[PDB]
């Protein structure tokens, strides 16, 4: 149902959102 | 939604569409008659395909 | 020697006078010896003129507009719900929040 | 258009901006020690260097799966310098020169993602 | 019935449909005989731009050779679909009772047997097209969802 | 039957099936016109269908 | 020939005639009325309490 180009985009967007949240929760 | 659209209707396409396409993939072994018009035509052929 | 017909048509038997027009006319009346050109083989022509073996086959085909790639828009995922629904959801979202507070 | 490499260049702009704040805070930490407790400024520096090196590790990993090897070459020498920091684990003038180049390198490469991304999106 | 199909105003195609005693072609003739819009074009080029402007609303019925040339040797915004309805054939002529029919007929069959007419056709219809053959390998319709749909 | 196969791709070479006629015979000038009349009448297509 | 063949419309042609139906507020307003009605009822019992 989802092309292989989207599955590779979801994993890196997942880790990207995770590291962004970690960086936001660090400046405080 | 896409997984529901898949199992609802099926659209099976042929793995080939012409002779000039199967001559480049070379994945399906195609055969002809031993002796006849097709063999004699493919023997003396000037076109590259 | 190659020359183009002055009439520029293939021509057939005229309904008023029994005269052949175009290239087939110049052949019957002796004005030409060979007519190498795209000429559909028919009954009325062969009945008066000689034909060779068909050097090209054809047929009445269909021509339709080629469908383009139809690249979907950037916000194509907002299609199942109209623009009025999305805005009404946001206005109902803030309305419920203020009421809850 | 919309390619996997175009999306990788978009996540870099959001992530490289955070790496800019790290190298800037490092200069402020170096400037405070130059003017002059002392363990506080140094321990906070140790907590800041680890995420800066780990985030850049994704830049060398995202482009590896994005087939954009022309950009990976601009980040491999940066990762090789991190190996010297982990292998060994005055110094004030040495660390000062070793930090000003970080701000310039993390900024010149930052403008690449701001332009190399446009070289793929509008080029549909 | 969503797409209206028409042919030349005065040509061999209109005369063929008027004398076609086939149920497949009879219903098509009665539909093209009574229609409010223009289902007959005088010039074949005027009907060509009408198809390009209709954008999937006008299906012009012409010969196979003219359809393949107007698709390849012209800006390819239209394509040919389906097989030939009827069967015709070109041919060079010769005056009735002339000595230039025998050897000429033998030369035509010799050229068609040696694969020469197929080479000349593939050269003037495909090797010299206007838009050419962009992505000759037909891209299969990917059933999976594209990335631009959720971009 | 069982219609397990199908035809794909267009015709590569186009040859014709002609009605034979003896050389010295005078039937060619009739069978040619008759075949052309049957082809123009659309009878061969209906017979094939 | 005179009744079904010479017809303006066709039964076999317009069989499916399926079109992409984009949903709008014309049929979804049923849940918006209950949503506002629930908020008004919740504010009413809150004032009574
Ligand atoms: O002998 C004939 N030779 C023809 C040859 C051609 C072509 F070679 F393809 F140009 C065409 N076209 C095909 C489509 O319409 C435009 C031109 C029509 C021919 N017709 C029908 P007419 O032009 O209406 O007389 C003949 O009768
Ligand atoms: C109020 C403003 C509503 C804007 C909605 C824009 C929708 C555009 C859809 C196609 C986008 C193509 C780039
Ligand atoms: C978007 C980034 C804005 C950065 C603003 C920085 C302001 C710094 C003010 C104090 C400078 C002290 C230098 C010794
Ligand atoms: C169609 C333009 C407006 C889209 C609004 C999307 C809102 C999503 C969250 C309710
Ligand atoms: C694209 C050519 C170089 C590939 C390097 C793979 C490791
Ligand atoms: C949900 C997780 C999907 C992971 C996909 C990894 C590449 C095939
Ligand atoms: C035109 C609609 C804009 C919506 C922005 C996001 C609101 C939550």
């Amino acid at each position: 149902p989802l092309a292989y180009e989207i599955w590779m985009c979801i994993v890196f967007a997942y880790i990207g959102v995770s590291v962004v949240l970690f960086l936001v929760s660090r400046f405080s | 939604a896409n997984l529901a659209a898949f199992l609802t209707v099926e659209r099976m396409v042929s793995p080939i569409e012409s002779a000039e396409d199967l001559s480049k993939q070379t994945e399906i072994a195609y055969g002809t008659l031993d002796s006849g018009s097709t063999k004699e035509f493919f023997r003396r052929s000037k076109i590259a395909v | 020697r190659l020359e183009i017909v002055s009439d520029g048509k293939y021509g057939a038997r005229d309904p008023d006078t029994k005269a052949w027009n175009g290239m087939v006319g110049e052949l019957v009346y002796g004005r030409a010896d060979v007519a190498v050109a795209p000429l559909t083989i028919t009954l009325v022509r062969e009945e008066v003129i000689d034909f060779s073996k068909p050097f090209m086959s054809l047929g009445i085909s269909i021509m339709i507009k080629k469908p383009q790639k139809s690249k979907p828009g950037v916000f194509s995922f907002l299609d199942p719900l109209a623009y009025e629904i999305w805005m009404c959801i946001v206005f109902a979202y803030i309305g419920v929040s203020v009421v809850l507070f | 258009a919309f390619t996997f490499a175009a999306f990788c260049y978009m996540l870099t702009l959001v992530l490289c901006a955070s790496l800019i704040f790290f190298v800037i805070w490092h200069i402020i930490a170096f400037d405070e020690l130059r003017t002059d407790n002392i363990e506080r400024i140094c321990c906070l520096l140790r907590k800041l260097v680890v995420p800066e090196y780990s985030i850049h590790g994704l830049f060398c990993l995202m482009f590896l799966c994005a087939a954009e090897w022309v950009t990976l070459g601009l980040n491999i020498p940066l990762l090789f310098y991190h190996l010297w920091r982990y292998f060994h684990r005055d110094i004030l003038n040495y660390c000062q020169k070793e930090s000003w180049c970080k701000l310039a390198f993390y900024l010149l490469s930052f403008f690449y993602y701001l332009y190399s991304m446009v070289y793929t999106l509008v080029s549909f | 019935t969503e797409i209206a199909y028409g042919t030349l105003e005065a040509g061999s195609t209109k005369e063929f449909f008027r004398r076609s005693k086939i149920a497949v072609f009879e219903k098509m003739w009665t539909y093209m005989k009574s229609a409010e819009p223009s289902v007959f074009v005088r010039t074949t080029e005027e009907g060509m731009i009408r198809v390009r402007k209709s954008k999937g609303k006008y299906a012009y019925l012409l010969e196979s050779t003219m359809n393949e040339y107007i698709e390849q040797r012209k800006p390819c915004d239209t394509m040919k679909v389906g097989g030939n309805l009827d069967s015709k054939g070109y041919g060079i002529a010769t005056p009735k009772g002339s000595a230039l029919r025998g050897p000429v007929n033998l030369a035509v069959l010799k050229l068609s047997e040696q694969g020469v007419l197929d080479k000349l056709k593939s050269k003037w219809w495909y090797d010299k097209g206007e838009c050419g053959s962009k992505d000759s390998g037909s891209k299969d319709k990917t059933s999976a969802l594209s990335l631009s749909n959720v971009a | 039957k069982p219609c397990d196969t199908m035809k794909v791709g267009g015709n590569l070479d186009s040859k014709g099936y002609g009605i034979a006629t003896p050389k010295g015979s005078s039937l060619r000038n009739a069978v040619n016109l008759a075949v052309l009349k049957l082809n123009e009448q659309g009878l061969l297509d209906k017979l094939k269908n | 020939k005179w009744w079904y063949d010479k017809g303006e419309c066709g039964s076999g042609g317009g069989d499916s005639k399926e079109k992409t139906s984009a949903l709008s507020l014309s049929n979804v307003a049923g849940v918006f009325y209950i949503l506002v009605g629930g908020l008004g009822l919740a504010m009413l019992v809150a004032l009574i309490e």
